[PDB]
């Protein structure tokens, strides 16, 4: 079943009623590893369950084998178990071997409903829902955000009448309509800590600290699903703007906490590095000037001699420039950076201080986060590097207590570095001209990188799509293709094939920019591996990301090209 | 002389902190710890009544952070006395050997106590006989001699200086000072010096002289 | 052996707060308990917490408090002597009386401590100035041990009004040196 | 007026500036006053996140802010420790870009900057004055002035009939405070295309003086001024802080520097099994093989440890390393790694050396036209090691002087007055070619090695490193020098030169491990059976050894076994290092003897 916006609390008293007793733990969580999302939402969670005294667990996951190993691990005295960041696409029914009977505890004739001893919550963004564990499932509730009533009433009917069932030709024209739903691709509509705040609202625990956390989840889909973010930036405004106290005349104190909405800038680090830095290291600059050669770069100094400010003066770091030229930064970005196209980086964030202590951004509050996951420290080696990522998962949740910022400073450092070796790879790709513009897709495989340990990695991997997508790919006025990104690994002898949606030129408001563009590469290769004797490993929650053996890639990406159905 | 379960624990406390805080070891309070762990025991079983069967939840909650206390408390207390016990374990044998003292350590010690006393001077014995002393002559095998050139038994360090709190009788030692408060006076018979340990004040003083106002409860060591 | 060697002759911080925390503190109730299940203590008195009734002034034992506030079920009082004039008040006695400690209670510093970091809420008064008036006081009452430390001698002292925590520091340093004192003065006759 | 403001507001960042729980500046100048240290380091991070507007003061006019927030400091101090003192230095942290040395320009005049360089002078300290007490010639007035050493004063022109200049300072009640003077070197790699490296002239005050030895890396936070000495004023920096790589202070006395906690992880390092595996590793992990040689270098840089006998005889500790060997075979590069993992080093060229270059010189002030004393290679590698490279191409006066610092680590001077015997107790490590470029087998050793055995019996331990074209082994170091130039472990297996540089500070300040008499009767009866060796091979050949076997090879053999205890921080050395001691002794000057 699926619970509404306003059955959020009723599903919230439920599992209270159900898991809450001080003798013993009867609630898990399993949570994406490499997911900010969901890892702010289920930090939002574990705070909301300690309130109340709730015992649980936390398991990191990455992969569904893992989710069906620890499903089939857990103990029989759970009796409530979260899924947050996954799940709502894969038919968990099926794929657990859930059947209902052997989980059911009382049935009454009367009321005509089954009670269960588990019950299964569904906390997920990406679409489209699986018709059988919204509408066919009991044990499975889902965490819906009204797409199910806004516009799936169509399908609801269709498969209701398939389970209620001359009329072949009913049936036929009822199972192309599913199949119809289903062919279309993936996406994500919405972020799951805005649903943690909205039950959190409904229940009345609201408070700066959550709306920090909400605030980080929601911000880290801006680079991807600007769409998402554009849309629920007026709620997060409305928050800050009812919960910050009215008068500010009062002076700093040790303890003081704020919470603004600046003017932030789409420039990497801005605050913990140079004014230089951000300007060259930024996927948006490199795209409007092509950083990755000289003339990039010549461009960027005559932009900086333009704006009246010492090439000296820019290097030095944030906390040490001069200050009337930081003062002067937004009325000297605003003349000078339409001249140059890069007039898109004047925006409003959100800006959090903590009293004697260095303003953060939200943008770069998840930069740090990410970085910790990225870099933070045969099947025995994919276990020991899958195992590695799910210990980097506590230390970006650690980072998330005002008690520890020397980890978020670590965090800043490490993704400072990181994005350094992602233009250092990015460079080295633009210049051979790696890139193979087929009429499908775009193609790039990398194969003797300087830096290749870096990518096993999804996360880093797809931080390098983005910069290439960004730069070379979203300007120069081509077709909107998607692209693939793949990578190999001497150790195990294989690639990390990432299909990747396109995005239109940022900033660009427009009919045809307002719809959405869907990541169709999840059927196309589960249809080819299906068909092919591809040996693909498909178990990643992100769909578009497999893994091939060394050998097998010429087929595959001869079939990709022949499939048409990219 | 039971009077609550609150005045149990207020005794009980005041046992613990004056046996970590005394150079010797004190008498050991039976009927207290004998009503302590009998109630116990009878706390556990009812908790645990109450929980085989949403309101009542923080009720139970305080009830179990008591015991755990009061568990922590006796037990802090038991492993401070059987260190001491290690300690001076030559010197209560030889108080024991004695007839003429006072002193006997059926009412020094408890069973467990006594037990373990008995059982790690065998143990350590011995190993030492085994190791060393085997080997030595007839005259230097005793693992208690005094006649030698240093004394092997160690007795508790009598003069050692103790924090103290005077807080009066809850009386004949009692008078009235210059000031016109109450005081007690003791001797230090070393120096031949009198103090004055006026009430609610905080002293630095030597064990000896204010251990019979510690044994009658007049002053209670911080 | 059976006790470490780090609380032989002393005790912890954390004892000392296990002690502190069973003074009785009072509370205003967000519930009401009262009748017109039951708690069964043994270590203190359950009256008080059967009879509660919201909004209405109670005492009950420190940790109880702290674990109601930990629930939102209770807002502690905090003591009279924690406001900011009581502190200017025995800031002032401190500096105008070299030779003696101010009348603070026993448990000035671990209180402060605990009721800081767990109840920020529960004060009339902004938490950073009693920060600021309990730093001010712990520097002058340690000029004035600093001071009094050079009066060691083979004899009683007496250090009256210093608090427990201030005590438990300096346990070790004044007892040993006075036992060596000691020891040499007995050796010499 | 102002002043007075400015004093309350740094007076209220004291007081008032916590992080979390705790008054960091607060209880910084109570722990500083009580161990007698009257400074207060602040970071400038700190201040620019208290109020801006404070920060802005004292960097828009650092030389006269510096002045007001010394005498807040001072009266918290009062406050903080005194129950109703000299003025308060104030020492800066900052993270600030570094500017270039040689980038300093009339732009960053008064201006607190950060900087980089090589420490190549230190001056004797002189006192400055800080509270004069004055009194008039005539009418016999008393007066006082106060003075700060921060410059854009002197005594009253016109008392207070007096004729010019009438006061006279009374010493007997005036205070005085310590200043020095330290010369700055840029560092040889920031300096621009065929330039002179440049000097610049620095000053500290009170308990900034006596931090650093000419030498050693640092780092500096100062103010870029200028004083007169026509319309041009010479420049120079007032050192505000200064941060350093090295911990002289534990180096000159006692063991200091070290954290317990820091304490705590060479103790943990030391007690891994395989220690030693880790630091021979460890050393040039971009040279392929030499093993032996990393071994040797590593004893050298441990040390052995030196003993005082009660007649007053003195036992070197030192190890002496020479490598003689074809060209390619990475001689040059392991003098140049060792150099940099050393606490003390210095490279120096055989070629461009001198008798006087190494030891000390004599020379002559240009003022006082008085001769004194300074330091050479030897004297400014004391403590530490000595690399001579091209150790063949020195003149043969220029090798004779280093025999004696060698071997008695002491440079006796005799010239222009001057007469002493200074110290030098280092390591050397040198590196050589044999005459004809190649070691020649066909011809006898006599003819491969023109040094004397005087110099040659000094060396502990002599490598003659030969170059055998091996087809396996040139495949190998094939691929290693490829993957080099194509191309972090740090699990176990290798430590950086940071840490390794620390731990060897910390063995050679900690321990000096001593033989036990297993070792003494090994070690007697491998002499015996070496020299016995050395004989037979004399008598089969008419010529006399060109490579010698004296005690002074005993000597050497005893300090690689303590060096290997001391690795390990063992305060006795067992059979297992006498083992190791004499498999190295039988790898390398055996091995060179037997040719
Ligand atoms: N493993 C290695 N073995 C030998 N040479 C190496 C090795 N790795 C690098 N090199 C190269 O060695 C060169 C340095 O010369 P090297 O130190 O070997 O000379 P040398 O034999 O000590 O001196 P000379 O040839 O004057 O006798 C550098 O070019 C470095 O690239
Ligand atoms: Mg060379
Ligand atoms: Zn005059």
């Amino acid at each position: 079943m699926y619970y509404g916006i306003s059955q959020f609390s009723e599903a919230y008293n439920k599992i209270l009623r159900n898991s809450s007793s001080h003798s013993s733990c009867q609630l898990v969580i399993f949570v994406s590893c490499l997911n900010i999302d969901a890892l702010c939402a289920t930090k939002m969670l574990s705070l909301l369950f300690k309130k109340q005294l709730v015992q649980s667990q936390i398991v990191p996951i990455f992969g569904y084998s893992e989710l069906r190993r620890h499903y089939s691990q857990l103990d029989d005295n759970i009796n409530s178990l979260l899924l947050v960041g996954f799940g709502g696409v894969i038919d968990l029914e099926a794929f657990l071997e859930i059947d209902p009977q052997e989980y059911v505890i009382d049935t009454d004739e009367k009321s005509g409903e089954q009670s269960f001893r588990r019950d299964i919550y569904v906390l997920d963004a990406h679409r489209p829902w699986n018709l059988d564990n919204i509408f066919g499932s009991q044990i499975i509730q889902c965490f819906d955000d009204g797409t199910v009533d806004d516009t799936l009433g169509e399908q609801k009917e269709a498969y209701y009448k398939l389970l209620e069932l001359q009329r072949k030709k009913q049936i036929h024209e009822y199972e192309g309509v599913l199949e119809e739903y289903y062919s279309q691709g993936t996406t994500v509509v919405n972020s799951i800590s805005a649903q943690i705040y909205s039950l959190l609202s409904a229940i009345g625990e609201t408070n700066l600290s959550n709306l920090w956390l909400n605030i980080l989840g929601t911000t880290s889909l801006d680079i991807a699903y600007a769409q998402v973010y554009n849309r629920l930036y007026p709620l997060l405004q409305d928050e800050v703007k009812r919960l910050t106290p009215s008068s500010r005349n009062s002076v700093k104190t040790p303890d003081t906490l704020t919470l603004n909405i600046q003017p932030d800038y789409y420039l990497f680090l801005l605050r913990h590095s140079s004014l230089y830095d951000s300007f060259y290291y930024s996927n948006y600059v490199n795209a409007k000037l092509s950083l990755w050669n000289e003339n990039g770069k010549k461009r960027l100094h005559k932009m900086f001699a333009r704006m009246g400010i010492p090439l000296s003066t820019a290097q030095e770091t944030w906390l040490y420039m001069d200050h009337s030229i930081k003062r002067e930064l937004g009325i000297i970005f605003d003349k000078n950076l339409d001249r140059y196209g890069l007039q898109d980086i004047i925006r409003d964030g959100f800006v959090r201080t903590l009293g004697y202590r260095g303003s953060i951004s939200a943008s770069e509050f998840v930069e740090a986060l990410t970085a910790l996951l990225e870099v933070g420290n045969s099947a025995q080696k994919l276990t020991n590097l899958r195992k590695r990522w799910v210990s980097n998962f506590w230390l970006s949740w650690d980072a998330l207590d005002d008690r520890k910022v020397e980890l978020l400073n670590r965090g800043i450092q490490l993704a400072q570095d990181l994005q350094r070796a992602i233009f250092n790879t990015g460079v080295a790709i633009l210049e051979k001209k790696l890139i193979k513009h087929l009429r499908i897709y775009r193609l790039c495989v990398l194969q003797d990188g300087p830096d290749l340990d870096l990518y096993r990695n999804p996360l880093t991997l797809l931080r390098l799509g983005n910069w290439l997508i960004e730069c070379c790919a979203e300007s120069e006025d081509k077709q909107l293709l998607p692209m693939v990104l793949a990578s190999i690994d001497e150790n195990t002898d294989t690639y990390l094939v990432a299909g990747l949606t396109p995005r239109y030129p940022r900033g660009l408001d427009t009919i045809h920019t307002k719809k959405p563009i869907l990541n169709n590469f999840s059927m196309a290769f589960q249809q080819i591996t299906a068909e092919t004797d591809a040996k693909v490993r498909i178990d990643n929650f992100e769909s578009s990301i497999i893994e091939i053996r060394r050998e097998d890639l010429s087929p595959f990406l001869e079939k990709l090209t022949l499939s048409g159905l990219l | 002389i039971y009077v609550s379960p609150q005045q149990d624990f207020s005794d009980l406390m005041k046992s613990w902190k004056n046996e970590r805080c005394s150079p010797e070891l004190l008498p050991y309070p039976h009927q207290l710890m004998k009503r302590l762990l009998n109630r116990i025991s009878m706390q556990s079983q009812l908790i645990e009544n109450i929980s085989m069967g949403n309101e009542s939840k923080l009720p139970l909650l305080c009830m179990e952070t008591e015991l755990e206390r009061l568990k922590f408390v006796i037990r802090s207390y038991i492993r401070c006395r059987l260190s001491k016990i290690d300690k001076f374990s030559l010197y209560l044998r030889q108080l024991n050997e004695d007839e003429n003292s006072l002193i006997s350590l059926t009412d020094l010690l408890s069973k467990d106590e006594i037990k373990y006393h008995d059982t790690h001077s065998l143990i350590w014995l011995k190993l030492v006989n085994d190791s060393i002393l085997k080997y030595m002559p007839e005259e230097l095998q005793a693992i208690n001699d005094t006649e030698g050139s240093v004394n092997m038994i160690d007795e508790p360090d009598w003069n050692k200086f103790v924090f103290i709190h005077v807080n009066g009788p809850p009386d004949p030692l009692l008078q009235e000072n210059e000031f016109g408060k109450p005081c007690y006076t003791v001797t230090i018979p070393d120096l031949k010096e009198e103090v004055e340990l006026t009430i609610g004040s905080i002293y630095v003083m030597r064990y000896e002289v204010i251990r019979d106002l510690l044994r009658d409860d007049k002053v209670a060591l911080i | 052996m059976s006790l470490p060697a780090h609380l032989q002759q002393t005790f912890s911080p954390e004892e000392i707060q296990f002690i502190v925390e069973n003074e009785p503190i009072k509370i205003f109730p967000r519930i009401t308990t009262r009748q017109k299940t039951r708690w069964q203590l043994i270590t203190t008195d359950d009256k008080a917490l059967n009879n509660m009734v919201a909004m209405r002034s109670t005492e009950v034992v420190l940790w109880i408090a702290l674990l109601l506030k930990q629930q939102s079920k209770c807002s502690i009082v905090a003591p009279q002597w924690l406001t900011t004039k009581e502190l200017d008040r025995k800031i002032q006695y401190e500096k105008t009386h070299p030779d003696r400690f101010s009348e603070l209670p026993w448990n000035w510093l671990v209180l402060a401590r605990i009721l800081f970091n767990k109840a920020k809420d529960d004060f009339h008064d902004p938490i950073h100035e009693l920060r600021g008036k309990i730093q001010d006081l712990r520097e002058i009452r340690q000029i004035k041990v600093l001071k009094g430390l050079k009066y060691l001698n083979e004899s009683h002292l007496q250090l009256d009004n210093l608090s427990l925590l201030e005590i438990n520091e300096l346990r070790p340093f004044i007892t040993e040196i006075m036992d060596k004192l000691r020891e040499i003065h007995t050796a010499s006759l | 007026d102002d002043n007075t403001e400015i004093i309350k507001s740094f007076k209220n960042f004291i007081l008032e500036f916590r992080l979390d729980s705790q008054f960091i500046y607060r209880d910084q100048l109570r722990n500083n006053i009580l161990v007698k240290n009257y400074s207060l380091t602040v970071n400038m991070e700190h201040l620019i996140g208290y109020n801006e507007d404070i920060y802005k003061k004292l960097s828009d006019e650092p030389s006269d802010i510096i002045p007001l927030f010394e005498t807040a400091i001072t009266q918290v101090a009062k406050r903080i420790s005194i129950l109703s003192l000299p003025t308060f230095q104030l020492i800066l942290n900052s993270n600030a870009n570094q500017i270039p040395l040689r980038d300093l320009d009339s732009e960053h005049v008064s201006k607190i900057v950060r900087l980089s360089g090589i420490i190549i002078s230190t001056s004797v300290l002189s006192s400055r004055a800080t509270y004069l007490s004055i009194m008039c010639r005539n009418c016999r007035h008393t007066t006082s002035i106060t003075i700060n050493n921060f410059n854009s004063v002197s005594l009253p022109r016109s008392c207070l009939n007096c004729g010019p200049d009438p006061y006279i300072i009374i010493h007997e009640s005036s205070k005085f405070i310590d200043q020095q003077f330290l010369k700055l070197q840029e560092i040889p790699e920031l300096v621009p295309v065929g330039e002179m490296p440049r000097n610049l002239t620095m000053t500290c005050d009170r308990y900034l003086t006596n931090k650093v030895i000419p030498g050693t890396r640092v780092t500096i936070v100062g103010i870029y001024s200028i004083y007169n000495s026509v319309a041009i004023r010479t420049p120079y920096i007032k050192i505000l802080g200064i941060q350093s790589d090295v911990e002289t202070s534990s180096i000159w006395n006692s063991v200091t520097m070290f954290t317990e906690e820091e304490e705590e992880e060479f103790l943990q390092l030391s007690r891994n099994p395989k220690l030693y595996e880790i630091l021979t590793n460890s050393i040039a992990p971009s040279i392929f093989g030499n093993e032996d040689i990393k071994k040797a270098i590593v004893c050298l840089l441990m040390g052995g440890s030196k003993k005082i006998l009660p007649d007053g005889m003195r036992l070197r500790g030192d190890i002496n390393v020479l490598l003689l060997g074809d060209p390619g075979t990475a001689k040059s590069q392991l003098l140049k790694f060792v150099e940099k993992v050393s606490p003390i080093a210095v490279y120096t060229s055989g070629k461009g050396s001198s008798a006087a270059g190494l030891t000390a010189s004599v020379q002559r002030d240009p003022m006082t036209r008085e001769f004194y004393l300074e330091g050479g290679a030897m004297v400014l590698a004391d403590g530490g090691v000595v690399c001579i490279d091209e150790f063949d191409k020195m003149r043969d006066e220029d090798r004779v002087a280093i025999h004696e610092a060698m071997e008695q680590q002491t440079i006796s001077i005799a010239k222009a007055g001057i007469t002493t015997v200074l110290n030098s107790r280092t390591s050397v490590l040198a590196a050589a070619n044999p005459i004809y470029g190649r070691y020649d087998d066909l011809k006898s050793p006599g003819d491969n090695i023109d040094f004397q055995t005087t110099i040659l019996s000094r060396f502990d331990m002599i490598f003659i490193v030969k170059d055998d074209h091996n087809e396996e082994r040139d495949i190998s170091i094939a691929n290693h020098v490829i993957n080099i130039h194509t191309g972090q472990e740090e699990n176990g297996s290798e430590i950086s030169i940071e840490k390794m540089k620390r731990y060897i500070t910390y063995c050679r300040l900690k321990c000096a491990p001593r033989l036990s008499p297993q070792a003494a009767e090994k070690l007697s009866s491998n002499f015996v059976t070496i020299r016995k060796q050395l004989l037979i091979n004399e008598l089969e050949s008419t010529e006399r050894s060109s490579i010698p076997i004296t005690i002074r090879q005993l000597e050497a053999i005893i300090r690689i076994t303590e060096s290997l205890a001391k690795l390990e921080l063992s305060p006795i050395a067992q059979e297992r290092h006498v083992d190791e001691a004499i498999r190295l002794f039988q790898a390398s000057t055996m091995d060179a003897a037997s040719q």
